[PDB]
Formats: C-alpha cells, structure tokens, sequence
C-alpha cells in the first residue's frame, strides 16, 4: 500500500516535470528580451560616447 | 588666472567622466562573470548528460 501511494506520487512529480520546465522558460524569454533590447541600447550608447569623444576632441583642440 | 581656470574646469570634466567610465565597466564586469558562471554550469550539465549516454 505505502509502495502504490509511492507509485502514484512519482506520477505526480512526472506530471509536474513540465511545471519546472516552465519556470525555466519564462526565465529564458525574459533572458531573451533582455539581450534584444540590450542589442540596441549598446547601439545607442556606441553613438552617444562617439558623440562624447568628439566633444572631448573639439574641447582638446580649444586648450 | 583665465587660462589655469579654463585648464582646471577641463580636467574636472576628464577625471568625471574617467569615474563614471569605471563605474560602467564595474556593472559590466560583474555581469559577464555571473554570465560565464552560468555559461560553465549549464555546459558542464550538457557534459553530464553526455556522461549519462555513457552509462546507457
């Protein structure tokens, strides 16, 4: 009897496999996002500190 | 006077900018080791399975 409640219960944890699984994923795609959004957020900042080192250069020419 | 002021502010502007550099490359820095931790578990994980094709 205690090994068929063990039979059953094992069931339970098989079923609820997918159920890590799914943390897991929702863990993936917010990894996802964050890396596409990364993607231009390095972009941007590639332009900005283009940008600052022009300001730098121009101010270095003026001293 | 004129010169040294404009010659101080100048340098002000370089060291701020040298401190805030650092601080970016300290957030970035701790990101891609926590990156590369993970990267090694999960590859050392595959490895394992791998491993498992062994017992089979």
């Amino acid at each position: 009897d205690i090994h068929r409640k063990r039979m059953e219960k094992d069931l339970n944890e098989l079923q609820a496999l997918i159920e890590a699984h799914f943390e897991n994923r929702k863990k993936e795609e917010e990894e996802l996002v964050s890396l596409k959004d990364r993607i231009e957020r390095r972009r941007a900042e590639r332009a900005e500190q283009q940008r600052i080192r022009n300001e730098r250069e121009k101010e270095r020419q003026n001293r | 006077s004129d010169k040294l002021k404009e010659a101080e502010t100048r340098a002000e502007f370089a060291e701020r900018s040298v401190t805030k550099l650092e601080k970016s490359i300290d957030d970035l820095e701790d990101e891609l080791y926590a990156q590369k931790l993970k990267y090694k578990a999960i590859s050392e994980e595959l490895d394992h399975a791998l491993n498992d094709m062994t017992s089979i």
